[PDB]
């Protein structure tokens, strides 16, 4: 479901 | 058959008229069952199936801190961005990402992925060896050291290879049938002078499901690939979707000619002719 | 970076004159997201006019759609007036029966 | 090789330099129902990379030029007397220097004459 | 100044030791054009002169191939999910070392990928 996305 | 569960994401920056927006839809074999709008009323996640509405809002709420969560996070990453590339603060900018999971027909992964593109272009993306990165420039390589020395492509992995397959059968369970449905499409051609003695035939098709469809002019078994002229497969706005391809012909021998028409909802291709 | 808008006015349901109808504005191939799509009838813009979520494309580019209901005449002219960065000027492009 | 679609081209070398109208014409000997286009590859191709010139129906008058070619045309187009396709340059800028080749496809088959290098010799 | 399709090889680049099945998938975005058509441009030559290898419909398992010098053993193609286009050569041999590519055919205007190198693995070892 919904991913925690990291940052760039 | 295969199915595959995928995440679109969308967080543009946008100064002089507001914040940020931040967009999240989710497919299921390629069919919208999730979103969330920054820009909506009430900003938060909600399904686009019927067969999701199922989900209690225990669900909804986990998925809307998610993407509340997200939101924010991505409006770093818009400034962060800023200074790898340097850019002023007015130009609208945006970062997309497309992420999910392939499982083929027999139940396995077939491939996981995650790709991130600045302003349409890309940026970076997770290998099909789902352990190490691929940056398209200097800014990515930055981003890509960032989540090597940190243990992104684990935990990531970690997500395509067991939440995704995992949710995606949950979904798939509610929702494959009317995924499976099919409305055969309602074919005809109509007839156009044009000058010169030609005329150009259009080869009709609306009301069908899926959106995917061939349409094929012929001439003694021949397909006109190149003679030929058709249109983006558009949405009815009812579910059903419509396009056609029309090819010029001369007059008299117009009944020479016909379109093969090849839809999943069909038994047998049609041959249209005028 | 940036990408042409795809336009296409058309119809729901087959054309018929007197008979209502919904007139749809499928805009694709656009990028960025920042787009303006007004529906006009015979020169006026349309009030009610709903517009589907916007959803790009594993080419990163966007697209929309835009429908408002409409009762065709042989004599009514209908366009969509899209505005949208990548465009010098507005395009306004017009409905037509057989597309 | 019969009935058998293939095309001739001419001229099959030019060492013309900058300056002359050049006339490219393919004679499409067979049974080519679709039409006939042109293909050539100059700087930014390093690797075989074709790019699309234009295409010239067979049937009716219609010819579709490249997807960006359309404004300030350096070339021209023009079916001639009797199973002929000319690709005529207007001047031989930098801006055409590649190899040229007219293609043909007869049931779903891609047919390619001769790639001919309107160069230069400088 | 309309549509445009977009085609997409994989991967980029590939060498081999001489003798083993390379697959070469092509991926097309767009509803403006069916079918897909791969294409060779034979290493040994100094005119850079296409080859046509296949042809495959997005419909019909029915594929076009080209009866020229009868390399019916070398060559194999299949079609995938997603407009996803598979061309398989049969051990790699010296007649198969060249540039690879594919087109697709969208109202009149034809289409290229990047070409794909298909050279000897640095003939080392
Ligand atoms: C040239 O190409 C033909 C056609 O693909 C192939 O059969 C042959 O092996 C190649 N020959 C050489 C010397 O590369
Ligand atoms: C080669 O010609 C192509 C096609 O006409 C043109 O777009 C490009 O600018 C040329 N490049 C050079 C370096 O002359």
């Amino acid at each position: 479901r919904g991913y925690v996305y990291q940052g760039l | 058959g295969p199915h595959s569960l995928r995440y679109f994401v969308t967080a543009v920056s946008r100064p002089g008229l507001g914040e940020p927006r931040y967009m999240e839809v989710g497919y299921v074999d390629d069919t919208e069952f999730v979103r969330f709008d920054s820009d909506a009323e009430n900003p938060r996640y909600e399904p686009r199936a019927r067969w999701m509405e199922q989900e209690g809002p225990e669900y909804w709420e986990r998925e809307t801190q998610k993407a509340k969560g997200n939101e924010q996070s991505f409006r770093v990453d818009l400034r962060t961005l800023l200074g790898y590339y340097n850019q002023s603060k007015g130009g609208s900018h945006t970062i997309q990402v497309i992420s999910g999971c392939e499982v083929g027909s027999d139940g396995r992964l077939l491939r996981g992925y995650q790709q991130y593109a600045y302003d349409g272009c890309d940026y970076i993306a997770l290998n099909e060896d789902l352990k190490t990165w691929t940056a398209a420039d200097m800014a990515a390589l930055i981003t890509k050291h960032k989540w090597e020395q940190a243990g992104e492509a684990e935990r990531l992995r970690a997500y395509l290879e067991g939440t995704c397959v995992e949710w995606l059968r949950r979904y798939l369970k509610n929702g494959n049938a009317t995924l499976l449905r099919t409305d055969s499409p309602k074919a005809h051609v109509t007839h156009h002078s044009r000058p010169e003695d030609k005329v150009t035939l259009r080869c009709w098709a609306l009301g069908f499901y899926p959106a995917d469809i061939t349409l094929t002019w012929q001439l003694n078994g021949e397909e006109l690939i190149q003679d030929m002229e058709l249109v983006e497969t558009r949405p009815a706005g009812d579910g059903t979707f419509q396009k056609w391809a029309s090819v010029v012909v001369p007059l008299g021998k117009e009944q020479y000619y016909t379109c093969h028409v090849y839809h999943q909802g069909l038994p047998e291709p049609l041959t249209l002719r005028w | 970076i940036q990408k042409t808008p795809q336009i296409q006015v058309y119809s729901r349901h087959p054309p018929e004159n007197g008979k209502p109808n919904i007139l749809n504005c499928y805009v694709t191939q656009f990028h960025p997201p920042h787009i303006e799509i007004q529906m006009l009838k015979n020169g006026k813009k349309i009030p009610k006019v709903e517009m589907s979520d916007m959803s790009f494309s594993k080419d990163w580019s966007f697209y929309i759609l835009a429908h408002t209901e409409f009762t065709p005449t042989e004599t009514d002219t209908y366009a969509c007036r899209v505005k949208h960065d990548s465009m010098a000027e507005p395009k306004t492009v017009y409905w037509d029966r057989d597309m | 090789k019969p009935q058998a679609p293939e095309l001739r081209i001419f001229p099959k070398k030019m060492d013309a330099e900058l300056g002359q109208k050049v006339d490219l014409v393919c004679e499409v000997l067979g049974s080519v129902s679709q039409g006939c286009s042109w293909l050539f590859q100059n700087s930014s191709s390093k690797l075989p990379q074709p790019t699309f010139v234009v295409y010239m129906a067979s049937s009716h008058n219609k010819i579709t030029w490249d997807e960006k070619l359309n404004s300030s045309k350096l070339f021209s187009a023009m079916r001639d007397t009797n199973n002929k396709y000319v690709l005529t340059l207007n001047k031989f800028s930098k801006e055409n220097e590649g190899y040229y080749f007219c293609s043909v496809i007869s049931n779903s088959v891609m047919y390619f004459s001769s790639v001919v290098p309107v160069l230069q010799k400088v």
